[PDB]
């Protein structure tokens, strides 16, 4: 039909900053475009439609335009309840499609994870269980690659991750990561490493132990 | 004020059927269209399909028909819609609103609060909390592992929440049929072991609250 796409699904910036996100048509909409704004508590608003321009209750710095392909939101003066994801679409031709949405964050001093390794618990052993978890706790940017280590090697498979939403005291970001193996699997090998790649250094923050160490 | 709220979320079992309410206030109901939007974690909202209460005239994306069936209720103005042979595909949270028309093409000015949807055929069950200490310098992380667990949600402090900083509890995550999360604490080392740091969690659906304290070593 009609894609949707908003080149990028994170922007950051400052409040008291003039926001833009853009959102670009497969083709002509001939100006049927809406923007809609969703809270994190999981709200949706309406904020503009019809081609950008038009409102409904929504303050005064909220601004849109464009026209055929291209269109965008404006919001002129940030302020922390503008924090939210936008999604704009078109209602030209049917079916309506959606844009994936941009999210904004705040802008903050880059940070660099705290990584943090943990073996796995007796009283979790003593099931036959065995996780070994891993925190790479208030980083920013929010981009940030782990990666595991049995004995110098490999390891994908067991490993889960998650992510925190920003912070709202400070900006930082934070994610989890568990890799679940057997008991016996487990036993089978001595050292587990977590290696943290940021975009904060060249160099993988690497922790780590070794079974035989404990 | 023109509202519209829906249903309470639900839990079922795939293959099964599901009717979610949309009720309307504040308005002629019969003089508007009712939309339907399913959004998934994995970002976009979908446009399921529309119904005019008056005509009873719908309108599906072809995507979703069959699966899908939009009806109302103009004596309570009230909208539903009827999802078929689920799926763990179709586990979201779906939104109706309302539809206008202005110059040329239609818009949603309202929505609801939407109903989340979650299609699996797990039972209520307690979780393993399980403790993560350091292994056998300044400030110093422990955690606890909140793993098995079903369904959501599920509520995690430290030392009944006198820890309040310093906290980071990750969404859940599905393993094998069953939900895992975990959480993190950070405290002076001056703090642990000296003195007790413990995790409080607690599971409502299995009236379940466990409290387990992270002791040095493994």
């Amino acid at each position: 039909d009609i894609q949707m796409t908003q080149t990028t699904s994170s922007l950051s910036a400052s409040l008291g900053d003039r926001v833009t996100i853009s959102c670009r048509a497969s083709q002509d909409i001939s100006n049927y475009l809406n923007w809609y704004q969703q809270k994190p508590d999981g709200t949706v608003k309406l904020l503009i439609y019809y081609t950008s321009r038009l409102h409904s209750g929504v303050p005064s710095r909220f601004s849109g335009s464009g026209s055929g392909t291209d269109y965008s939101l404006t919001i002129s003066n940030l302020e922390q309840e503008d924090i939210a994801t936008y999604f704009c679409q078109q209602g030209n031709t049917l079916p309506r499609t959606f844009g994936g949405g941009t999210k904004l964050e705040i802008k903050r001093a880059d940070a660099a994870p705290t990584v943090s390794i943990f073996p796995p618990s007796s009283e979790q052993l003593t099931s036959g269980g065995a996780s070994v978890v891993c925190f790479l706790n208030n980083f920013y940017p929010k981009d940030i690659n782990v990666k595991w280590k049995i004995d110098g090697s490999e390891r994908q498979n067991g490993v889960l991750n998650s992510w925190t939403d920003q912070d709202s005291k400070d900006s930082t970001y934070s994610m989890s990561s568990t890799l679940t193996l057997t008991k016996d699997e487990y036993e089978r090998h001595n050292s587990y490493t977590c290696e943290a790649t940021h975009k904060t250094s060249t160099s993988p923050i690497v922790k780590s132990f070794n079974r035989n160490e404990c | 004020e023109v509202q519209l709220q829906q249903s309470g979320a639900e839990l079922v079992r795939a293959g099964s059927s599901v009717k979610m309410s949309c009720k309307a206030s504040g308005y002629t109901f019969t003089s508007y269209g009712i939309n339907w939007v399913k959004q998934r974690p994995g970002q976009g909202l979908e446009w399921i399909g529309y119904i005019n209460p008056g005509n009873g005239y719908t309108k599906y994306n072809e995507k979703f028909k069959g699966k899908t069936t939009l009806t109302v209720d103009k004596s309570s103005s009230t909208a539903y819609m009827q999802l078929r042979s689920l799926t763990s595909e179709d586990s979201a949270v779906y939104f109706c609103a309302r539809s206008v028309y202005y110059g040329g093409s239609y818009y949603f000015d309202y929505w609801g609060q939407g109903t989340t949807l979650t299609v699996s055929s797990a039972k209520t069950t307690p979780p393993s909390v399980y403790p993560l200490a350091p292994g056998s310098n300044s400030m110093v992380t422990l955690g606890c592992l909140v793993k098995g667990y079903f369904p959501e949600p599920v509520t995690v402090t430290w030392n009944s929440g006198s820890l309040s900083s310093g906290v980071h509890t990750f969404p859940a995550v599905l393993q094998s049929d069953l939900y895992t999360l975990s959480s993190s604490v950070t405290v002076p080392s001056s703090p642990r072991p000296s003195e007790t740091v413990t995790c409080n969690v607690a599971h409502p659906a299995s009236s379940t609250k466990v409290d387990k304290k992270i002791v040095p070593r493994d």
